[PDB]
């Protein structure tokens, strides 16, 4: 009779996993302050890592790495993305980023000048956007470094994908969000379902002042977006409908255009961080979901966008993947008494 | 040459006392009768090993030792073991009941009507010093008189030896190997008063030194024996400079310098590899690069943390047996492109790197193999807080009750007391926090 | 990788390498303290008497 | 040399403390004269604990019988080990104590606490360093219950700082002798909340229940309740006789076991319980849940309706410790809802090699569980039924007492009762 604790009551994914956990009849919830569990669904921010692993006689399990938030940070990512020289400063799937701390606090502010001199001289498209953690698109740098002063946290500017694939009828822009999952052993899984978050208006170039057709998010389709929900349920295109729609257009398929620049992306982002978060000989063990999003531009390369540490799952696939999470990662360390929904990304530990 | 004179308070000091000087002895070539037939200076000599062992005109050399527990029976056994000669009875004080578990009561119940005794016959030792250095405290964090006597001890000697410094060898708490409930309390109170009278404190948790047993020595149910043979392993390993020839370490002072450069930051991370088990017929022999890269496994810290998520401060290399400078920097160089070793940046990114050509010695029938080499790393980390934060975490489950604390109380110490031990902690964990995040 | 202060001698040997540059009371109020606990657990005992007494 | 001073009062604590001092003396190789004839240094370790060394290497307990009457203590010095007991030790009367509790506290029993007194210092003035005390008797009666609370209170009068432990015979309905016995037991557990650091409750009805029930016994007697009795105090002493990597007095045992001093009464418990398939071999598992179970407490309460402060588990025998330690945390790991979670690793477990007297092996449980309140509930409701009527307090006005010392213990014991409720939430 395994036990397990929840800390996080806001997390729509392991509320339906500890619905499943209680459903099996081998897993006994406790309350969020005893020390005597198995498996801590645990809190988002500040996590007492350093109190697991001391229990005698338990083999504790966390769903979430330690460290793992610098790669779920937009400033972490960049940082680790231009000092790693795993992916190094010239890797060829991360849009061209720069670290930008408001002017009332290192700092790229001039490194990312220089580059965008020399974009406003060459006439190519300098158009960057401004975003953080706690969003602006201009072409005119001026714009984009005062919205971040009026601000008092740390930003980051990156290039604006100019040229995205638009699907077809819309003319629409849209991202790609695949869940990745790794379990104890850093197996790293991807989880066979995606969804393409899709804008409900029309992609358009010669003003980035609306936010609606430029930004994919679900939310602000569902709030700012007018056309919301016309062409697929809740702007949700799943993978079988845009791959056989790339097969009637584009003449290829979503494991060759796409998905095969996502896996190697999933890869050498998790790799990277191995020897730092690995839990291959710690006191207790980690697991954590990974929500990775994507762009696809016309020339049908994959960019990455963002990594979500804490991501949600499209209301259609909950029960799939959730118990999916409880097969791979929760019972392979606590068994009970297929055709895998994953894909393993086989790898060099 | 500068004496060392080491003090073992309550059963765990004694008991993992009598495991150091058993091995100081078979290093330094010391018999059970305190003869020391390599030692051509008889009745004298201010060698290495005078620094710990003081001589008789008859030749015996006797420990620079101080034994004090407020019960008897773990001093008994020395007076009649294998090396009762090697000490003389002043050395061994005892009292006729312990301190029940309580802090309070080994502090002020009890602790004020002896504590002008072993400062007496600690005077003595001293006034065979030429020149002491410093003082070796051990002690654990959970016993009444480890916690509540040392306290006591260590306030007095900041009194009594005000230039002296004073390192404490500390016994972390841990369930598997404890029958008392109110060990984080005793730990937190001692911590608390003791903080400002230590100026370096080597913590082993006792969670680590059990599962390095069963795990490495396949001991299924580790005895004290087993736990203390490891233990003064580690610490034959610490004072090693001390005792032999040698530039690193030297003295007491170059703790301190070399190990903390804040002062209420002075908790070192100890790491030892390799330990093997004697049962294996034989072994492969690990290389340098091999034992040097295992100082960053978790699997060997004397308290269980993640160094990778911590910032170094300082870091001291110590080798024993067939290594030589130009190995120690070639593994260097490996680790740090594969592991996570973040200095603060007011601290130079380096390491102090110590030799000794004697390997470790091993007790003739002990647990632990014989191996050409090994090696102890004295690490600063920030994660070390972590042990901090697991302890103040059961302290606060239980102060919020009161539980226990009338035991407290009832030996005359206030309530508040507490608090203000508590609100030290969470200054101490802010401090980490501040110098790592 | 700079090795510094190397010391040799016949038992071994000792030096620093850098990866990179950086970037009380007194003894009469130790007895107050003593004494003041005693003095509480002296009226402690002496309610408990007087209880019994009663 | 940590030395205990044990004494027994009346009928129910001498009948007792005689079987305790036979199973124990078996155990350390003392005979029925005193002379050691065991094979185990072991039997002799911790020897003097319990008994003093006397001229020609003999063995005599540390021991005062007390009673208002000479007929129980007669029993016992003409019973097996009768002549191992100390002449002298021997303090008794002729008027008895009625089963009255006022009798034996202030009348009768006053008459003659005096001279006990003096036969206890004697027995500490021969102390190296004594640890406490420990009393044995039963609430319900007159002797026990109201002298033996009396010689409490004086011994913590001239002993403020050792240590008080007493094994108390809680009444009951089911088995007893007279409808007085919830007066006397409301009375004595005042007396017990003030001035004993530990209180191990020892519930007539939960004996009769194990020997009717688990033990098969068609028709108990007094005797096989105390068989009982005798192997739990063998048990929860093993780790005070006994020599181990536990250690523990009695001031240590009370600094682990008491969070608060007026929640200080144990709920014991022994393991195995075998009716005569007696030469089986019971697994360390079974032992463990076994001594666990309800059945198997002598409290006469459901765990199960309260929570435990804390636990002491004493496993006796050789065997695989390490599958103790696996055993032990199984059970906390699957019912970690009974522990208090305020009290990290509340449940300690000690190993001892000696088993009793004919078991491979055996298990002791000691538990500080508020479920214990059920029994002071049982008391305080029979106490309330005859007391809103005054039924029956002649015997006692007659002595010298007030109805308001009756409204005090009843609410004194409420009191008790709420404070083991707001621990429980
Ligand atoms: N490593 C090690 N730990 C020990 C040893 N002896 C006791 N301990 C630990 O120390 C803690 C208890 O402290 P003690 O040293 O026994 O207490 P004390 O100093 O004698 O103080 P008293 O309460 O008066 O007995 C427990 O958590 C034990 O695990 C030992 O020999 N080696
Ligand atoms: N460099 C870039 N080029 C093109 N589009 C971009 C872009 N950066 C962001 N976007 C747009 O913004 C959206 C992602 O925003 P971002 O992820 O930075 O904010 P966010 O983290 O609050 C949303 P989420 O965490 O749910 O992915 C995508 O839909 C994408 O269309
Ligand atoms: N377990 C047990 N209980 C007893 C025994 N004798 C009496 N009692 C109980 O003790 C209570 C009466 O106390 P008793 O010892 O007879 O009074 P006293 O001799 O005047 O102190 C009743 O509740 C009885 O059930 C006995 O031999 N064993
Ligand atoms: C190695 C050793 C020697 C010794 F004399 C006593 C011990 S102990 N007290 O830890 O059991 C251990
Ligand atoms: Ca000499
Ligand atoms: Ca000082
Ligand atoms: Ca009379
Ligand atoms: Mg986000
Ligand atoms: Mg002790
Ligand atoms: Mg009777």
């Amino acid at each position: 009779m395994y036990t397990f604790v929840v800390r996080d009551e806001n997390s729509s994914v392991y509320a339906e996993v500890s619905r499943l956990l209680l459903a099996t009849g081998q897993w006994k919830r406790l309350r969020k302050d005893n020390p005597r569990f198995n498996l801590m669904l645990g809190e988002r921010n500040r996590l007492p890592f350093g109190r697991l692993g001391h229990e005698p006689g338990l083999v504790q399990l966390v769903n979430y790495y330690r460290g793992a938030d610098k790669l779920c940070r937009k400033a972490s990512l960049v940082k680790l993305i231009k000092t790693s020289p795993e992916l190094s400063e010239s890797c060829t799937w991360f849009p061209e980023s720069y670290v930008i701390y408001p002017t009332n606090l290192t700092d790229e502010r001039e490194v990312f000048l220089a580059a965008y001199n020399r974009r406003r001289e060459g006439r190519e498209g300098n158009v960057w956007i401004a975003k953080s953690s706690a969003i602006l698109i201009s072409s005119e740098a001026s714009e984009l470094l005062d919205f971040i002063d009026e601000q008092g946290q740390v930003h980051v500017i990156q290039k604006y994908l100019e040229k995205p694939l638009l699907l077809e009828p819309g003319h629409r822009k849209f991202d790609i969000r695949s869940w990745v999952l790794v379990d104890h052993l850093y197996n790293i899984y991807l989880y066979r379902e995606g969804v393409l978050r899709t804008s409900s208006e029309p992609y358009n170039s010669a003003n980035f002042q609306d936010k609606t057709c430029h930004l994919t998010n679900h939310c602000i389709q569902k709030e700012y977006s007018k056309n919301y929900g016309r062409y697929e349920e809740g702007n949700e295109m799943f993978f079988e409908e845009f791959n056989q729609y790339l097969m009637d257009a584009l003449n290829t398929t979503l494991e060759n255009s796409i998905l095969l620049q996502i896996k190697h992306i999933i890869r050498s982002c998790l790799m990277c961080i191995e020897p730092a978060i690995s839990t291959k000989h710690l006191h207790y063990q980690s697991f954590q979901l990974f929500g990775f999003d994507f762009m696809v531009d016309e020339e049908l390369k994959v960019w990455l966008i963002e990594v979500n540490g804490a991501p949600a799952c499209a209301q259609k696939l909950y029960a799939e993947l959730c118990q999916g999470i409880v097969d791979v990662a929760i019972s392979s360390v606590f068994p009970l008494a297929p055709t895998s929904i994953f894909i393993k990304l086989h790898h060099h530990h | 040459m500068r004496e060392c004179i080491s003090i073992h308070v309550g059963q765990a000091g004694v008991q993992i006392g009598n495991a150091c000087w058993e091995l100081y002895c078979l290093e330094h070539g010391i018999q059970p009768d305190g003869q020391m037939p390599s030692d051509k200076t008889i009745g004298g000599g201010d060698d290495s090993f005078n620094t710990f062992f003081s001589e008789t005109g008859a030749g015996k050399h006797v420990p620079r030792a101080v034994f004090v527990d407020l019960e008897p029976t773990v001093i008994d056994e020395v007076r009649t073991g294998t090396y009762r000669q090697l000490f003389h009875p002043e050395q061994l004080i005892t009292g006729k009941e312990d301190a029940a578990n309580n802090y309070a009561r080994g502090h002020y119940t009890i602790g004020k009507e002896i504590i002008d005794l072993v400062l007496d016959r600690i005077r003595k030792l001293a006034d065979q010093c030429t020149g002491l250095q410093g003082f070796l405290v051990f002690h654990s964090f959970g016993g009444g008189t480890g916690s509540g006597f040392t306290s006591l001890l260590m306030e007095r000697l900041s009194v009594d030896y005000g230039k002296k410094s004073k390192l404490e060898f500390s016994i972390y708490p841990a369930p598997q190997v404890s029958t008392a409930v109110v060990e984080p309390y005793n730990s937190i109170l001692t911590t608390h008063t003791t903080l400002e009278h230590s100026d370096c404190a080597f913590m082993v948790d006792n969670e680590a030194i059990y599962d390095i047993c069963r795990r490495n020595l396949d001991i299924e149910r580790p005895t004290y024996t087993n736990l203390n043979r490891l233990i003064s392993q580690i610490v034959s390993s610490i004072t090693a400079s001390l005792r032999f020839d040698g530039a690193l370490n030297v003295d007491l002072t170059e703790f301190q310098t070399n190990l903390v450069p804040y002062p209420r930051i002075h908790f070192p991370l100890a790491t030892y590899a390799p330990v093997i088990s004697a049962e294996k017929a034989y072994h492969e022999q690990l290389s340098v690069a091999e034992i040097t890269n295992a100082c960053f496994e978790p699997a060997n810290q004397m308290v269980k943390c993640d160094p990778r998520h911590g910032k170094y401060m300082a870091c001291c290399l110590l080798y024993r047996g067939d290594v030589v400078p130009k190995d120690v920097n070639a593994a260097i160089a490996t680790i740090k492109t594969k592991r996570s070793i973040q200095f603060v940046d007011w601290c130079p990114t380096g390491f102090k790197v110590g030799i000794n050509y004697q390997p470790p010695t091993v007790v003739p029938g002990g647990d632990l193999a014989k191996v050409q080499r090994a090696v102890c790393m004295l690490s600063n980390t920030t994660a070390i807080a972590e042990a901090w934060a697991r302890l103040d975490h059961k302290f606060d489950l239980m102060y919020a009750k009161r539980a226990f604390v009338h035991w407290y109380v009832g030996e005359g110490m206030e309530e508040g007391e507490f608090s203000e031990a508590r609100e030290d902690m969470a200054a101490l964990e802010k401090d980490y926090e501040e110098v790592g995040v | 990788m700079e090795v510094i202060e190397l010391n040799k001698c016949t038992s071994g040997q000792s030096f620093e390498v850098i990866l990179k540059p950086p970037s009380d009371p007194s003894l009469e109020e130790i007895q107050k303290k003593l004494e003041a606990a005693e003095e509480r657990r002296k009226y402690q005992e002496a309610e408990l008497l007087k209880h019994l007494a009663e | 040399m940590r030395e205990i001073v044990h004494i027994q009062a009346g009928q129910c604590g001498n009948q007792i403390g005689a079987k305790f001092w036979e199973v124990i003396s078996d155990e350390h190789g003392i005979d029925p004269t005193g002379s050691y004839h065991g094979d185990s240094d072991l039997q002799l370790e911790r020897i003097n604990v319990y008994y003093n060394e006397a001229t020609g290497n003999k063995y005599v307990p540390r021991a005062i019988l007390v009673d208002l009457e000479p007929g129980t203590m007669d029993s016992v010095r003409s019973g097996p080990f009768g002549q191992i007991f100390r002449p002298d030790n021997f303090v008794f009367g002729q008027s008895g104590a009625g089963n009255n509790w006022a009798k034996g506290h202030y009348t009768e029993g006053a008459e003659l606490v005096d001279s006990v007194l003096d036969v206890v210092r004697k027995e500490s003035e021969s102390c190296d360093c004594l640890q406490g005390f420990q009393l044995t008797h039963s609430l319900g009666g007159g002797t026990g219950s109201g002298m033996g609370t009396l010689l409490i209170s004086k011994i913590r009068e001239e002993y403020p700082d050792r240590i008080m432990n007493t094994f108390s015979v809680m009444p009951s309905p089911k088995v007893s002798d007279t409808v007085v016995e919830p007066y006397n037991a409301t009375l004595s557990v005042h007396q017990l909340v003030e001035n004993t650091d530990e209180t191990y409750c020892i519930d007539n009805e939960a004996l009769y229940d194990i020997c009717f029930r688990t033990l098969k016994l068609t028709t108990p007697t007094y005797g096989d309740l105390n068989h009982l009795v005798s192997a739990t105090m063998s048990g929860v002493t093993t780790c005070l006789r006994f020599p181990g990597q536990l250690n523990a007095d009695l001031r240590k045992l009370a600094v682990n076991m008491v969070p608060f001093p007026r929640l200080h009464f144990f709920m014991p418990g022994f393991a195995p319980l075998t009716s005569r398939q007696q030469y089986r071999a019971l697994t360390v598992p079974e032992l463990t849940q076994q001594m666990f179970d309800s059945k198997n407490m002598m409290a006469a309460c459901d765990p199960r309706h309260g929570r435990y402060l804390t636990v002491a588990a004493i496993f006796r025998g050789r065997m695989s410790m390490k599958e103790v330690d696996e055993q032990m945390l199984n059970v906390q790991n699957k019912n970690s809802s009974y522990f208090v979670e305020w009290i990290p690793n509340n449940v300690k477990t000690a190993v001892c090699d000696i088993p009793p007297r004919g078991l491979k092996m055996s298990a002791t449980f000691i538990g500080n569980s508020t479920a214990i309140q059920e029994l002071f509930k049982r008391i305080s409701e029979q106490f309330t039924a005859m007391f809103r009527r005054k039924a029956f307090l002649h015997w006692y006005t007659g002595e010298g007492m007030d109805e308001m010392e009756f409204t005090e213990a009843e609410s004194n014991m409420n009191d008790l009762v709420s404070e083991y409720q707001q621990y429980q939430d």
